[PDB]
RNA sequence: CUUGAGUCUCGUAGAGGGGGGUAGAAUUCCAGGUGUAGCGGUGAAAUGCGUAGAGAUCUGGAGGAAUACCGGUGGCGAAGGCGGCCCCCUGGACGAAGACUGACGCUCAGGUGCGAAAGCGUGGGGAGCAAACAGGAUUAGAUACCCUGGUAGUCCACGCCGUAAACGAUGUCGACUUGGAGGUUGUGCCCUUGAGGCGUGGCUUCCGGAGCUAACGCGUUAAGUCGACCGCCUGGGGAGUAC
């Protein structure tokens, strides 16, 4: 119609533009295998950008040790 | 200006002192005429791996908004320092940071993530202030 | 490129009253405010060639402005050229 | 190998195992089926097989 | 790997290929070789043909109906 | 005069460049604990390492290169080229609207400038790999393949000849000429209500039509229709050599 402009939530996996970044905890370890690293974006859905971006929310996370670097002995 | 996300976390016996850090850094900061955005400090938390022989750390975020003499000045002192165990910063020139969208981030840590817990009391005790009453 | 509130300025000084942007004047003392200031750059900087590249191109982008405004208005150009300390 | 190895264990009355898993090989899960069938019950079977972050040059091997 | 999150009891019906992270089939791409810097633009690179080849199959299903191949 | 070309504010994406720091995994080495006879290697093997305690295994330190996964037909780049993360300096492109100058344009002999790579001088560095070199094997030899070691080198800093299958084997810029399916990034409109519908620019990739090409094949990113300017070719060998 005219100007109500997009009430739904459903679409691509990232219809909010994930404007927070590496300081959502739970939201990243949807994306980190259980053993502790990156999985890609065929896989997620993420649209390319978002997942670049995600990407680097993530290595920013991991040297932060926020996120397990690796599993290893964990 | 320009605006830092600062990210740095101290060691588990340094951290009882840790407000004389961050009251020493925040006056550094705004008697360079810069801004706090906020400081939400995270608590101590366990780490995802061992950090040079240590297994929990705790946490601090500062949002400074600064000229860059005044970051670098910051940095020189972490790097000496024995208390830092690991320290970041973030990005440069976000007019989005002043309008302060970790409002919500350090009230989202309140609702759920973070809770009750007997060490980051024991970090925020050295600090404490009784200097406001009227006379 | 130069700072916003610097150009404010040199386009104020070098512009007429009317502030223009496109003026050749006021284009040739922008890239000149640059490359002066890019020329403290690549005193640091030595073995920087792809930014190096966008200096030839600043300085090649204001040698032809110079040719335009010589044939035009001779007066403006060599008035110009002083203003803005080109050349010996 | 594994059955061998059992034997030698027997002197320290071990009885409750975990077991680490470390490499391409073959062998690498027909080892653990093995140390089960001994009579040992194992905890976690945790490969760890050692993986660099791109890190150092391999040889090149088979060369042309 | 078998897994070693699954539940700890040995469980034997657990088949290891449908129970890879990654391990072997990539992993060790980086063992008794190095792939030579831009050999991948030939090893690698090969995307397009098996791309084409899900092309192929999605097409032959079509001709296959036209022709009608039984 | 303003469509060309240039210019301003607001924004966006990216491994574009340079300088500094920093983190984890791993090969290695030294140190120490446990622990026993092979370990390592291949087609199989031997040289090697091992009963002076190896290999494996736990701890701690040292160092140097690279920087998993993410990564994709992806993206950026004048090209060669560039992938951890963090800051500092800085280049270029693209958009959306407004405005501004008014042909400032295109091409370019000579010319000056910019390198993958190995090479190269002087200084540092040396963990991995590795020409030369050695030893073992196969072979009728076997200066080779394969295996065990290993030097220069690769790595940094600064300087030198500028080579390449330096490519799209396709010179630049510009106009024009049916589409489809996809990547990717700005962006106008939607109960934005089906990872959906309509609108517009930028690059990018597989397919194919008219046409062209000897053919393969190209095909709106041309090898179609043309414009401008530059390079270059004139049978094979000899020769990209001699002087």
């Amino acid at each position: 119609a005219r100007y109500f402009r997009r009430r739904k939530f459903c679409r691509f996996t990232a219809e909010g533009v994930q404007e927070i970044d590496y300081k959502d905890i739970a939201t990243l370890k949807n994306y980190i295998t259980e053993s502790g690293k990156i999985v890609p974006s065929r896989i997620t859905g993420t649209r390319a950008k978002y997942q670049r971006q995600l990407a680097r929310a993530i290595k920013r996370a991991r040297y932060l040790s926020l996120l397990p670097y690796t599993d290893r002995h964990q | 200006m320009r605006h830092y996300e600062i990210v740095f976390m101290v060691h588990p016996d340094q951290s009882e002192q840790v407000p004389g850090m961050i009251e020493r850094y925040t006056a550094a900061i705004t008697g360079a005429e810069g801004k706090i955005h906020r400081l939400e400090d995270w608590g101590r938390r366990q780490l995802a791996y061992p950090i040079n022989k240590l297994h929990k750390a705790h946490y601090v975020l500062m949002n400074v908004e600064a000229p860059q003499e005044v970051i670098d000045e910051l940095e020189t002192t972490f790097r000496f320092n024995d208390a830092v165990i690991r320290s970041m910063v973030m990005r440069t020139k976000h007019a989005v940071t002043e309008a302060s969208p970790m409002v919500k981030a350090k009230d989202e840590r309140r609702e759920r993530r973070d809770d009750f817990a007997n060490e980051t009391a024991d970090d925020a005790e050295a600090g404490d202030s009784e200097e406001e009453e009227e006379e | 490129s130069l700072s916003t509130e610097a150009t404010a300025k040199i386009v104020s000084e070098f512009g007429r009253d009317a502030n223009d942007t496109g003026s050749t004047e006021v284009q040739v003392a922008l890239l000149t405010a640059q490359i002066n200031h890019l020329q403290g750059h690549f005193a640091e900087h030595k073995k920087d060639h792809h930014s190096r590249r966008g200096l030839l191109r600043m300085v090649s982008q204001r040698r032809k402005l110079l040719d335009y405004l010589k044939r035009k208005d001779v007066a403006r150009y060599t008035r110009l050229i002083e203003r803005l300390g080109l050349r010996r | 190998a594994a059955e061998r190895c059992a034997d030698a264990v027997k002197e320290y009355g071990i009885k409750n195992l975990e077991v680490m898993v470390k490499g391409p090989g073959p062998g690498r899960e027909s080892t653990i089926r093995a140390l089960n069938a001994a009579g040992f019950r194992i905890t976690n079977i945790t490969d760890v097989t050692p993986i660099p972050h791109n890190g150092c040059r391999p040889p090149k091997k088979r060369r042309v | 790997p078998v897994i070693k999150v699954r539940e700890n009891e040995p469980f034997d019906v657990a088949l290891r290929r449908f129970k890879r992270s990654c391990e072997k089939a990539g992993v060790l791409a980086e063992v008794r070789r190095r792939e030579f810097y831009e050999k991948p633009t030939t090893e690698r690179k090969r995307a397009k043909a098996s791309a084409v080849k899900r092309h192929a199959k999605k097409l032959a299903r079509e001709n296959a109906r036209r022709t009608r191949l039984y």
